[PDB]
């Protein structure tokens, strides 16, 4: 309702889309590093 | 039955359908690669590793086929045209 907080809230809602695209690119890089690290440092693992 | 076969052939030869089929095969190949690198392997490869090996070999055959069925006529020019796409 406030004249400054309201536009700030919908401004955050507009930047959620750019945040989602950053999340997608970070997700690709993050699982690539995570899978590589877990697969190197733990060779003998059961399905879990 | 002829219109049904015509619809199937027209659908499966669409570029968007081919792209999404290749993409959904890629996203089912990547999970199999993740499974074979996370879980331990025995002396011989498992079923999922054989599927991943088959995917790599058929993709390599596909890339040689893109080298052959290119625009130029002499092999070095075919390779030089193909190496512009860095991916
Ligand atoms: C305790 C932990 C789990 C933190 C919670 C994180 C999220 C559940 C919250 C934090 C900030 C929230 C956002 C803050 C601002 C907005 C704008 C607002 O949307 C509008 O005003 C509509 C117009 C527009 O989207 O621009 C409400 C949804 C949204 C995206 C919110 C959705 C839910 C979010 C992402
Ligand atoms: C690319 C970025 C923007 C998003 C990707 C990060 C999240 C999808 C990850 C990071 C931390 C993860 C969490 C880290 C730890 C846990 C606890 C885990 O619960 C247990 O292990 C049970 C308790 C125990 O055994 O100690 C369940 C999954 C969860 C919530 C994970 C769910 C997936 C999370 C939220
Ligand atoms: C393109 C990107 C998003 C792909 C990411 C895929 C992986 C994060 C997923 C896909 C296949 C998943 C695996 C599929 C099967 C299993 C077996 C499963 O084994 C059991 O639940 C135990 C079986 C039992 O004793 O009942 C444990 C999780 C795991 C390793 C999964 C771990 C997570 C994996 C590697
Ligand atoms: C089209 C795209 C979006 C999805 C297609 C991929 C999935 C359907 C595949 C990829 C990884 C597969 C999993 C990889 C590994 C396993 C472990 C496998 O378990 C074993 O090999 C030991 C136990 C048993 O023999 O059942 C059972 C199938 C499962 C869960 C697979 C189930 C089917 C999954 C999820
Ligand atoms: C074409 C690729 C790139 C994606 C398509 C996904 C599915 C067609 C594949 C992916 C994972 C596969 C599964 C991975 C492992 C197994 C366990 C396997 O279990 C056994 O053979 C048990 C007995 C034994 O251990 O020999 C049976 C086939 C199954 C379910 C596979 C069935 C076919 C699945 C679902
Ligand atoms: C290996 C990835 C891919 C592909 C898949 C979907 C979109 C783009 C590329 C393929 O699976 N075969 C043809 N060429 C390729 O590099």
């Amino acid at each position: 309702v406030n004249k400054y907080l309201g536009p700030y809230v919908m401004m955050i809602g507009k930047m959620m889309i750019d945040m989602m695209y950053f999340v997608i690119i970070m997700l690709v890089v993050l699982m690539s590093f995570g899978v590589a690290r877990q697969a190197i440092l733990f060779p003998n693992e059961e399905p879990s | 039955l002829i219109p049904l076969g015509r619809k199937i052939y027209e659908f499966y030869n669409a570029p968007i359908v081919k792209f999404w089929f290749y993409t959904l095969a890629y996203i089912g190949y990547l999970m199999l690669f993740n499974y074979i690198v996370l879980v331990k392997m025995e002396r011989w490869p498992s079923t999922q590793e054989w599927i991943v090996i088959s995917y790599i070999f058929t993709l390599g055959i596909e890339k040689m086929r893109e080298i052959l069925m290119s625009e130029p006529g002499k092999l070095l020019q075919k390779v030089k045209v193909w190496l512009q796409e860095y991916w």
